[PDB]
């Protein structure tokens, strides 16, 4: 497939790891009852262990001849691995940050601003905290009016 | 005169109103509002209770006026006339207390009218024979009434506990004084 | 705020203003207040009476041809499997020319509504117009040849267009749960009335 | 009027569909309300008009007027290429739309002297030839016509989101639903929101 | 004026104005005087829930433990659940939007004295009032109108209620910690404490708790 | 306790109840979706 790698879904070594590590844990489950505490976490990782594998195989990741995932960071196989994701963060950030612009300005003009850093007003916080959710749409209108620039 | 001599009367209740004696513990009838309604479900509830313990003796003088139920024109044919006429009539009594005076005219033959009326003694059509006079009648009305309330919970607990009506369970305790009560 | 001398629906309570004794058939009912907005009346006023005047045809159209077709006279059928399949054209086209006709109609009568005499003259025989009403949904003319001049008759009109619609509504209803023709759904009742309420056939 | 009655209707609304509805308070910038009213108009007005043709078609179908498929798969079909379609399409809304950008920048804008009786009306309502009855005292129509569709915005998302959920027509929806309504929810499928 | 702590003073941010006013917030939580406006609302809700929660276990016990027919409190939400035809999940969302409206409404009276009283609902203007934070009164919460009755006699029944929802809140956490500590009913509770109450103690098997 | 408050409002208090928020979050999220390398 892409850069010659084989699909997860499908590759031997992919499927061979499966095995090692599971044949790990049941190599150790031998020294433990079936009714005793340990057993079960050995047995819920193993189900947990064997989920996962099978959960990157319906995902269909490209595994390599190493027979580890390797990911696709560019265009349409595989968007989910970096292309969505990469979004979730430059949101969470810009919420993050753009909430922080908000408070320092919002202080900026109260006679000493340096006691909000530390004692935070915590319920003017938590107003911008929710005001921050729409900051693109906030930023991209900030950007235009011309406030957003010294 | 009062339900406990002795007693002093709540300040809201001043033995203007027909069977005032001095009777509120919880102040019920301590806003206007309400003691106007209470006034009437009051009347209402005795003439209905008044209507119904006259009614169970007199037809059991017989069979369990309990399972009466179990009696010509179906059962939704007649809860049907019933619904339709109650309604009407119902209705037409609550505008009186919506406006005191809304409601006296025949709607049909608006040639007669019911004559200026203190509430829920309307008179007119309905106080054919003028009978025995004044206020005093009301007194025995909430009198005579409250007996006939209380006589029929009486009537339903009676039924409940014995199985027999009212006349029977009477006739029951005499037999048994001191052994037919709630305490055997 | 609300006329005090008038018919009432609950004597003692209170018609709203808007409804002032000014249109035909107003004893003041409108709990929901629809007729707040004085534009408002103007359309529903007229709407009432075409909806009323559709009503009072169309229920004389259904029970007429039963009460006929059971006393047996030719041509007598169920008034909703009535209009399956049996005519002289197709479907299709007695809607067309029906479309066509009432559109002509409508627009003359909705132009009269808009403008009080814009539409009260022939436009082909010229001559003949229909005369100076001033009142749309009342018009006049052809429209009252034998020429009854009343506020007496124009509430006599809506009393009985009000209980006509609901008659209808009725044989709708009637027809979907019952499933026979609102007569043959009256024998029934009169054989038997008590035993045979809505609540004993639900 | 107001969308939650006791919460204090933030200032930058003096009543100019306005029940006061701004918590995140987008438009306290008066640039961005002007804009993001017309967002709305034309949000409502392309909705109204695509779930009319989602669920009149689907009503009828039931009814058994009309032979429509549902509207997931109404899609797929032979005629002509989509490429095709959504190119005439593109390249035919792109010219049109760029008629109202233009407008919405300099409101007359679209009456140069040079086939523009179009020049406009007030700001998200051109009328003239958009209104072909001609109306205008009674300006209700003006109200409806968010309402309806904030309502029909609403109603898309859903039958998008209930067919993620149940994998069926909303007239299906709304049948099995009618037909058991406390054992068929939002309440017993897959995912709990 | 009594207090909780004999001796002791009640603290400044208690006047003896309010209903159950025993000078006790050791913790000075209820000090800022709108945090304490709060505080007189959850413990009067917390106990009006309490004493009918309370009167609700009170009767069906009893009705238990005088005919075999209804459930013990515990193992009485399966029994109305299984029996009858009806689901858990849709209650617990029905009861979130009903629940949900009602405390909303509530909610935005707290912040706003008078504030749902504007009409904008159903017309319904002079029901939803303030009054007095915690007592909202009028034809709907105080149909016979003991609010709109005498000043005396309404202030008497705030100390009532109050403390019985003290008692109530109380009573429902024992009904909640004796059927974890004994595993049985509140009248099995009861019962077999009358029997041999000098033996059938916390001293047996309920421990510290 | 307007003291006791603005001190639970000093900054190194409010950094730890945030991030024994937003690190329970990120571990709670992590047993209900275990082991994500997608979404
Ligand atoms: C409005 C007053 C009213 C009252 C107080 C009662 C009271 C009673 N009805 Mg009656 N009914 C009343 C109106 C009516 N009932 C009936 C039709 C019936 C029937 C058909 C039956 C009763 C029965 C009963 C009894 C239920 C057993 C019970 O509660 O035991 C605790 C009870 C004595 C039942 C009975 O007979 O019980 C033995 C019964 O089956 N009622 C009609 C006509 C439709 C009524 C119309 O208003
Ligand atoms: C603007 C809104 C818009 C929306 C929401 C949709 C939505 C959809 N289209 Mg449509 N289309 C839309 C615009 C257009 N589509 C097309 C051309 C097509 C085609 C050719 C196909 C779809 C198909 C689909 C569906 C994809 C299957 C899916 O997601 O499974 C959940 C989906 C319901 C597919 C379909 O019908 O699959 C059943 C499909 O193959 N659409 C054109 C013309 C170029 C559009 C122009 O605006
Ligand atoms: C104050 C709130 C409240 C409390 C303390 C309880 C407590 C309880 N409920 Mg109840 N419920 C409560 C509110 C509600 N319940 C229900 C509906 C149910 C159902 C459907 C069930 C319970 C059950 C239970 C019990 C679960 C067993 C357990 O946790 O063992 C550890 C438990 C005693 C379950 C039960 O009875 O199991 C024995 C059960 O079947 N509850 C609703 C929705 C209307 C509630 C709404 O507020
Ligand atoms: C409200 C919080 C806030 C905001 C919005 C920003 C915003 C910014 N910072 Mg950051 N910064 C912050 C707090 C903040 N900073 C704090 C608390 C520190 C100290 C740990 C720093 C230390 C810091 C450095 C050292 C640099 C930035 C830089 C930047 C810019 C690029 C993004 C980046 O690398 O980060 C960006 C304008 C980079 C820049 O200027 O470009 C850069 O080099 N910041
Ligand atoms: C509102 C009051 C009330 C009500 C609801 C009833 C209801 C009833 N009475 Mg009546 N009854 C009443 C007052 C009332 N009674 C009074 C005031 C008297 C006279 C004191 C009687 C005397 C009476 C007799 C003598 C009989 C009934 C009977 C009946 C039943 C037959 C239905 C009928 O009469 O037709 C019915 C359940 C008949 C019955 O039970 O059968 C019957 O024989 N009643
Ligand atoms: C912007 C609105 C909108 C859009 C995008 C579509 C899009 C579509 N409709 Mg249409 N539809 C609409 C409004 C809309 N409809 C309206 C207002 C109605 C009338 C109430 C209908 C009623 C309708 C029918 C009856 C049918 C379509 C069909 C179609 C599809 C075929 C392509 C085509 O019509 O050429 C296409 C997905 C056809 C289909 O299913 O394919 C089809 O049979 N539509
Ligand atoms: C220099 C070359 C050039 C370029 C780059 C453009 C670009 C554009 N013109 Mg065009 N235009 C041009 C020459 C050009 N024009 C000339 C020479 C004329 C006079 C004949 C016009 C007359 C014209 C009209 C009348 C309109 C456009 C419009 C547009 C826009 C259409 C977008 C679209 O349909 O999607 C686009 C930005 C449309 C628009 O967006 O507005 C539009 O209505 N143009
Ligand atoms: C716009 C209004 C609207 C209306 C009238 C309906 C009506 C309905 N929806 Mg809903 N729905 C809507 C919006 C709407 N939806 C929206 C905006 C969403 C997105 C969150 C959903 C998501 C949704 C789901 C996930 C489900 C329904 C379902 C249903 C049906 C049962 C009630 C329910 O579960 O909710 C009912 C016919 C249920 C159904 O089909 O059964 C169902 O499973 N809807
Ligand atoms: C839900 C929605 C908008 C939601 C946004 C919200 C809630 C905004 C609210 C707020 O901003 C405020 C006010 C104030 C802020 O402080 C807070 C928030 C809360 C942020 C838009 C949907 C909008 C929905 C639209 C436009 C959908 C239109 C439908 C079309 C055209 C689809 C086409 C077809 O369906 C047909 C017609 C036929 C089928 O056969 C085939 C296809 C092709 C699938
Ligand atoms: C797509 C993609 C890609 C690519 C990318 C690129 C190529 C990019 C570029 C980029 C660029 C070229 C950029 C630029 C920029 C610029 C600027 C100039 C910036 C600015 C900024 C700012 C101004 C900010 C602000 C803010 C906010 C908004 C919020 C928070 C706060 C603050 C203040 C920070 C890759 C392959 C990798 C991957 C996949 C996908």
């Amino acid at each position: 497939d892409i850069a010659g790698l084989t699909p997860c879904s499908e590759s031997k070594a992919y499927a061979k790891l499966e095995k090692k590590e599971l044949k790990t844990l049941e190599k150790r489950l031998k020294q433990y009852e079936a009714d005793s505490a340990p057993a079960v976490a050995l047995k819920a990782t193993m189900e947990r262990t064997k989920a996962r594998f099978a959960n990157y195989a319906k995902a269909g990741l490209l595994c390599g001849n190493d027979g580890l995932p390797h990911l696709i960071a560019d265009p349409y196989g595989h968007a989910g691995e970096v292309f969505i994701p990469t979004f979730g963060f430059l949101y969470v950030a810009g919420y993050i940050g753009y909430v922080g612009r908000q408070y320092l300005i919002a202080v900026k003009g109260e006679a000493k601003p340096t006691d909000k850093e530390i004692i935070i007003d915590v319920p003017l916080a938590t107003k911008l905290a929710w005001q921050g959710a729409g900051w693109p749409l906030a930023a991209v209108q900030e950007l235009q009016r011309g406030t957003l620039l010294e | 005169p009062l339900w406990l001599p002795g007693s002093t009367p709540p300040a809201h209740l001043k033995g203007d109103l027909p069977g005032d004696f001095g009777f509120d513990p919880l102040g019920l009838g301590a806003n206007a509002e309400s003691l106007k309604w209470f006034k009437e479900s009051e009347l209402v509830h005795s003439r209905w209770a008044m209507a119904a313990v006259a009614g169970i003796l007199v037809q059991e003088i017989d069979v369990f006026w309990y399972n009466a139920g179990k009696e010509p024109l179906g059962p939704l044919g007649l809860l049907a006339v019933e619904f339709f006429l109650m309604h009407w009539v119902e209705v037409r009594r609550w505008q009186d207390l919506r406006k005191p005076g809304s409601v006296d005219q025949d709607p049909i033959f608006s040639q007669y009218k019911l004559p200026p009326h203190e509430v829920g003694y309307p008179g007119g059509v309905f106080a054919p024979f003028i009978p025995g006079d004044l206020a005093e009648l009301k007194v025995k009305e909430i009198k005579n009434g409250r007996l006939a309330m209380l006589a029929f919970v009486g009537f339903v607990m009676a039924a409940q506990v014995t199985g027999k009506g009212p006349i029977a369970a009477l006739q029951e305790h005499l037999a048994d004084p001191w052994g037919t009560t709630i305490f055997s | 705020k609300r006329d005090a001398a008038l018919p009432s629906w609950m004597p003692g309570a209170d018609l709203p203003g808007y409804l002032n004794g000014t249109l035909p058939g107003d004893f003041g009912f409108d709990p929901l207040y629809l007729g707040q907005d004085p534009v408002k009346l103007k359309w529903y006023a007229q709407a009432e009476l075409m909806n009323a005047r559709f009503a009072m045809l169309a229920v004389a159209g259904i029970l007429v041809p039963e009460l006929l077709s059971n006393i047996g006279f030719g041509a007598g059928v169920a008034w909703y499997d009535a209009g399956k399949f049996e005519y002289f054209a197709p479907a299709s086209s007695l809607f067309g020319v029906q479309m066509l006709l009432f559109a002509w109609v409508e627009i003359r009568r909705y132009q009269d509504f808009v403008k009080p005499g814009s539409a009260n003259q022939d436009p082909i025989f010229t001559n003949n117009k229909l005369p100076d009403g001033n009142e749309p949904g009342y018009p006049g003319g052809i429209f009252d040849p034998f020429g009854w001049s009343i506020k007496s008759l124009k509430l006599k009109e809506i009393k009985n267009g009000r209980l006509a619609m609901l008659a209808f509504a009725g044989f709708i209803g009637q027809a979907y749960t019952t499933g026979t023709t609102p007569l043959k759904n009256l024998s029934t009742h009169l054989a038997d009335p008590w035993s045979t309420t809505v609540w004993q056939n639900d | 009027q107001s969308w939650l009655p006791g919460s204090q209707i933030p200032a930058h609304l003096d009543t100019p569909g306005n029940f006061g509805f701004d918590p995140l308070g987008l438009g306290k910038d008066p640039v961005a309300l002007r804009w993001y009213q017309q967002a709305e108009l034309i949000h409502c007005r392309t909705a109204m008009a695509g779930v009319a043709g989602i669920l009149i078609p689907g009503l009828l179908t039931k009814a058994g007027a009309l032979n429509v498929p549902e509207w997931y798969d109404a899609g797929k079909n032979s005629f002509a290429p989509w490429g095709s379609l959504l190119a005439v399409q593109l390249f035919l809304c792109g010219f049109v739309e760029a008629k109202r950008w233009q407008d919405i920048r300099k409101p007359g804008s679209q009456g140069e002297p040079g086939a523009s009786l179009k020049g406009t009306s007030e700001l998200g309502y051109p009328g003239g030839p958009f209104d072909p009855l001609g109306l205008s005292k009674w300006a209700d129509w003006k109200l409806k016509e968010v309402k309806n569709g904030r309502l029909a915005m609403l109603a898309f998302l859903g039958f998008v989101a209930q067919k993620y959920a149940t994998g069926a027509g909303p007239v299906d929806n709304l049948a099995a639903h009618l037909k058991d309504p406390w054992h068929v929810n939002y309440a017993t499928n897959g995912v709990s929101l | 004026r009594p207090v909780w702590f004999p001796g002791n003073p009640p603290p400044a941010h208690l006047d003896g104005s309010l209903a159950g006013d025993y000078g006790f917030d050791p913790l000075f939580l209820g000090q800022e005087p709108q945090t304490l406006k709060w505080y007189v609302q959850a413990e009067l809700v917390h106990g009006r829930f309490a004493m009918l929660g309370a009167a609700g276990i009170i009767l069906t016990s009893i009705g238990a433990k005088v005919g075999l027919g209804f459930p013990e409190w515990y193992d009485a939400g399966k029994v109305v659940v299984e029996k009858n035809n009806i689901d858990f999940p849709t209650l617990m969302v029905i009861q979130f939007y009903l629940m949900g409206w009602a405390e909303t409404k509530r909610w935005y009276d707290f912040k706003n004295p008078g504030s749902q009283a504007d009409g904008s609902f159903l017309g319904f203007t002079e029901e939803f009032k303030g009054l007095e934070n915690g007592y909202p009164g009028g034809r709907f919460f105080d149909p016979m109108g003991l609010s709109r009755g005498d000043a005396a006699k309404y202030q008497e029944y705030k100390q009532k209620e109050v403390k019985n929802g003290r008692l109530a809140m109380i009573a429902c956490l024992g009904f909640a910690a004796q059927y974890a500590a004994t595993g049985k009913g509140p009248l099995d509770n009861l019962a077999d404490h009358l029997a041999d109450p000098n033996h059938v103690n916390f001293a047996t098997n309920g421990v510290s708790n | 306790m307007k003291d006791f408050t603005t001190y639970l409002s000093t900054a190194p208090v409010i950094a730890t109840i945030w991030f024994t928020f937003t690190a329970g979050l990120l571990i709670e999220i992590n047993r209900y979706f275990p082991d994500p390398l997608v979404f």
